[PDB]
């Protein structure tokens, strides 16, 4: 919860994030942190949660 | 701002003996920042 502060940070997610208001959707965010590669499938599960 | 203009161009490391800089950098910053970011920074193609 303090990585997952830096990547909402970082610009590489945030060019997965499209929508005007900000709000990413749950594939998209799976997607970016993928391509980011700090979280494994199973965190990645969580943090979608 | 003048070294920006050697970043891509094919012959970067000419007198400096190491050759494997761009693939070192790829290497190293490519899944923060974006494979296809850091080639296209670097002037070389992961295709070819």
């Amino acid at each position: 919860f303090l990585k997952l502060k830096d990547i909402v940070g970082s610009e590489a997610f945030q060019d997965y994030v499209t929508d005007p208001r900000g709000l990413i959707s749950k594939k998209d965010f799976q997607k970016a942190m993928d391509s980011q590669k700090q979280f494994t499938g199973p965190e990645i599960q969580f943090l979608l949660s | 701002q003048w070294d920006r203009l050697v970043l891509n161009t094919p012959s970067f490391p000419s007198n400096y003996w190491d050759k494997f800089v761009k693939r070192k950098v790829l290497d190293k910053h490519g899944d923060i920042f974006g494979r296809e970011r850091i080639a296209e920074l670097l002037g070389m193609d992961l295709a070819s």
